[PDB]
RNA sequence: GGGCUUAAGUUAUCCGCCGAAGCUGUGGCAACCUGUGUGGUUGGGUAGGGGAGCGUCGUGUCAGUGGUGAAGCUGCCGGGU
C-alpha cells in the first residue's frame, strides 16, 4: 500500500546538479575558472 | 610560586607570528582576557616575549 | 521544458523599484539606476546604525555639558564625580534630566561637587 | 520473512484456494529500491524526440555580417549566433534516449517487495474469472465492485485469447489490465488492489518460483 | 515620582502607569518583574545612593512580546562581487510600570 | 581652517575626560568541539573548495480547486536569517 507518491530516494542518493555561471552567490562570473589564461577557456592536455 | 596575572592590553594584529604563537601559548584569545599561570620561568619566558602587549600582576 | 524568465524575473526588479521610491531621478524609475543606490543605501543605513551610537552620545555629553557648565562644573569633572560618587546614571539619562528636570539634574551636579576629590 | 500464505479463489462467492509462495509476495519492501526502479521504469517511457537547431544548423548566417573593424558595430560573425534574434540555440535538448540499465535482481526484487507490501496488506484478491460466456463490461464491473473499491489491478496472463476478460475489464478507466509475465513494479505500486485470474497467478508463479 | 531604572543594560525614565520597551525577558505576560532604580526623583527631592536605592522598589508588569522594525542588511563592497543578505527582528518585551514604592 | 604668545607653542609632571564595528552589558542567529545537566571556542573576505536552500517551467502519484472567476497584471496590509 506504499502508492506513488511515497516512493521517495535515499537521503544521500541524489545529490544536487551544481550549476555554474548563475550570479556571485554560487560559482558565478568566472565559472570557478579564475581570470585568463588557458585555463579561463579550454583546458591544457595531461601528456604536456 | 605566585600565579601570576596576566591581561591582554594591546591587539595581535601587526605582531610578530612569534608574538602572536606566544599569546595563544599563554590562553589570552582577546584584548583584556586574564590568565593565571604559575610562576614558572616558561611563563615568565612568555611575558617577557610579549611584554609589550600584555601586563602582569601576582 | 522552455522556460521564459519574465514571471521570476521581475520579482527583484519590483523589490528594488519599492526599495527605491522615493528616489530623484532615474534612481526611482529604472532597475538598474534603483539597484546601484540600494547598494549605497544598504551600506549607508548599516554604517549609520553603528554611528548612530556615537552620535547621540555626543549630543547627551554636549547636552551635559552646557547643564553643567550652568552650573560652574564642566563635563569631565562631572563625570568623575559622578563616578566617584558611585551614581550610574548613563549620558542619556543625564541628557533627559538636564532638558527636563534642571533640578535633579542640579541636585547631582552637587553630589559630583561633593565627591569630587577636592585635590 | 519468507512465509507462504494462502488466499482463498473467489468466483463471486467462493470456490477452491490459491497458494501466494512467500519467497515473493512476502519479502521486504526496501522503498529506495522500489523508488529506483520505478523512476528507471518511467524514464524508459519517456520519448525525448525533442531537437533544436545549433548555429550550424540554422539557415543562412554563412558570411560576417560586416567588417571587424571601422563601423562602431560589435564585433559579429554570423547572423546566427547564439545571442542573435533569430540565431542557434546553444545547449538545447536534443534527441536521446532515457532509458536506464537497472540490474535484474533489482527490478525483480521491487516487483516483490511491491507485491509483498499489498499482500500483507490483504490487497490480493484471486478469482477463477470474470464473466462468462460472451462478454460485458457490466459484468466485471460488479465482479470488481464486490471484491472491493475502484482502483484496481487485474491479472489475466493468457496473452493470446484471454479476451473475455482482457476485453470486459478493457474499458472500465480505474482498472489497469496486465498479463502476468508484465506485472513490473510501476504498476503494482500504482493499483490499490490486485486481482489475479486463476491462470494469471498460476501462471506468475510458474514463470518465477523458487 | 519617577525612577531611572535598568533592565538589561539599558535605562529608562519610568513612571507609575508608564509603558516602557523593555529588552526581552523569560518572565511570562501578566507576570510581573522588578526593575533595578538607579536614581528616584518625587519633586525637588532626589534619591541617589545605593543604601536607599536599595530600599526602593520599581514593580512593573508584562504585557506581552513585540517585535521591532524589520532591518535589512545588505554587505557590499565594489569590483568583487560580494554581497551578503542579510535581516533582524529583534524582538522586545512591553513592561507597565505599576509602582514606586520607597 | 579660524584664530592662538593674555598659548590655543615647546617641555617636565600631575589630575580628569573625549574617542572605534576593539572590550564589557543586554537580546537574537549560526558553525564547531566536548563530557553530552554544563560549557568552551568561533562566525571580514577576492580567486577558489565544501554544505544547505529560494524561485520559474514540464511531469508521475495522491489530495484537490476554478465563471460564486484560474493564469497574468496591479494596489494595500502583513511574514521569513
Ligand atoms: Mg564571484
Ligand atoms: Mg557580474
Ligand atoms: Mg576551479
Ligand atoms: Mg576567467
Ligand atoms: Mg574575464
Ligand atoms: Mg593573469
Ligand atoms: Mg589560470
Ligand atoms: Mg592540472
Ligand atoms: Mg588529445
Ligand atoms: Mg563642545
Ligand atoms: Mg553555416
Ligand atoms: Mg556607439
Ligand atoms: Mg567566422
Ligand atoms: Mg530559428
Ligand atoms: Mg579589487
Ligand atoms: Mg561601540
Ligand atoms: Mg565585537
Ligand atoms: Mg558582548
Ligand atoms: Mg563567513
Ligand atoms: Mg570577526
Ligand atoms: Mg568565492
Ligand atoms: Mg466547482
Ligand atoms: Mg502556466
Amino acid at each position: 500500500a506504499i502508492e506513488l507518491h511515497d516512493l521517495k530516494p535515499a537521503p544521500g542518493a541524489h545529490k544536487a546538479k551544481t550549476r555554474v555561471g548563475r550570479g556571485e552567490g554560487s560559482k558565478g562570473k568566472t565559472a570557478g575558472r579564475g581570470t585568463k589564461g588557458t585555463g579561463a577557456r579550454k583546458n591544457v592536455p595531461e601528456f604536456f | 610560586m605566585s600565579k601570576l596575572k596576566i591581561t591582554q592590553i594591546k591587539s595581535g594584529i601587526a605582531t610578530k607570528p612569534n608574538h602572536r604563537e606566544t599569546l595563544r601559548s599563554l590562553g589570552l584569545k582577546r584584548i583584556g582576557d586574564t590568565v593565571i599561570k604559575e610562576d614558572r620561568p616558561e611563563f615568565r619566558g612568555m611575558v617577557r616575549t610579549v611584554r609589550h602587549l600584555v601586563t602582569m600582576e601576582e | 521544458a522552455r522556460v521564459k524568465r519574465s514571471v521570476n524575473a521581475k520579482k527583484k526588479r519590483r523589490e528594488v523599484l519599492d526599495q527605491a521610491s522615493g528616489y530623484r531621478g532615474q534612481r526611482s524609475r529604472l532597475y538598474r539606476k534603483a539597484k546601484e543606490q540600494t547598494l549605497h543605501s544598504a551600506t549607508y543605513s548599516f554604517r549609520d546604525r553603528r554611528a548612530k551610537k556615537g552620535d547621540f552620545r555626543s549630543l547627551w555629553i554636549q547636552r551635559i555639558n552646557a547643564a553643567s557648565r550652568a552650573q560652574g562644573m564642566t563635563y569631565n569633572r562631572f563625570i568623575n564625580g559622578l563616578k566617584n560618587a558611585g551614581v550610574e546614571v548613563d549620558r542619556k539619562m543625564l541628557a533627559e534630566l538636564a532638558v527636563s528636570d534642571i533640578n535633579a539634574f542640579n541636585s547631582l551636579v552637587e553630589v559630583a561637587k561633593a565627591s569630587q576629590p577636592q585635590n | 520473512e519468507t512465509k507462504t500464505i494462502d488466499v482463498l479463489d473467489v468466483k463471486g462467492k467462493k470456490a477452491g484456494s490459491a497458494e501466494l509462495p512467500g519467497d515473493l509476495f512476502d519479502v521486504n519492501t526496501n522503498i529506495p529500491l522500489i523508488h529506483q526502479v520505478v523512476v528507471a521504469q518511467l524514464a524508459a517511457a519517456r520519448q525525448g524526440t525533442h531537437a533544436t537547431k545549433t548555429r550550424g544548423q540554422v539557415s543562412g548566417g554563412g558570411k560576417k555580417p560586416w567588417r571587424q573593424k571601422g563601423t562602431g558595430r560589435a564585433r559579429q560573425g554570423s547572423t546566427r549566433a547564439p545571442q542573435w534574434v533569430g540565431g542557434g540555440t546553444v545547449h538545447g535538448p536534443q534527441p536521446r534516449s532515457y532509458a536506464q540499465r537497472t540490474p535484474k535482481k533489482m527490478v525483480g526484487a521491487a516487483l516483490r517487495g511491491a507485491l509483498s507490501d499489498m499482500a500483507r496488506d490483504n490487497r490480493i484478491f484471486v478469482v477463477t474469472s470474470l464473466v462468462d460466456g460472451d462478454k460485458p463490461s457490466t459484468k466485471q464491473a460488479k465482479a470488481v465492485l464486490s471484491g472491493l473499491a475502484e482502483l484496481r489491478k487485474v491479472l489475466v496472463v493468457l496473452d493470446r485469447s484471454d479476451e473475455i476478460d482482457w476485453l470486459s475489464v478493457r474499458n472500465l478507466s480505474e482498472v489497469h489490465v496486465l498479463a502476468a509475465d508484465q506485472l513490473n513494479t510501476y504498476d503494482v505500486v500504482n493499483a490499490r488492489t490486485i486481482v489475479f485470474s486463476q491462470a494469471g497467478l498460476d501462471a506468475f508463479v510458474g514463470a518465477r518460483s523458487a | 515620582m519617577y525612577a531611572i531604572v535598568r533592565s538589561g543594560g539599558r535605562q529608562h525614565k519610568v513612571a507609575v502607569g508608564d509603558v516602557v520597551e523593555i529588552d526581552k525577558v523569560a518572565d511570562e505576560a501578566g507576570s510581573s518583574i522588578e526593575l533595578t532604580p538607579l536614581l528616584v526623583v518625587d519633586g525637588e527631592s532626589v534619591t541617589s545612593d545605593k543604601d536607599a536605592l536599595g530600599k526602593v522598589k520599581v514593580t512593573a508588569e508584562v504585557l506581552g512580546e513585540t517585535k521591532g522594525p524589520k532591518i535589512r542588511i545588505l554587505k557590499y563592497k565594489n569590483k568583487t562581487g560580494y554581497k551578503k543578505r542579510q535581516g533582524h527582528r529583534q524582538k522586545y518585551t512591553q513592561v507597565k510600570v505599576t509602582g514606586i514604592e520607597g
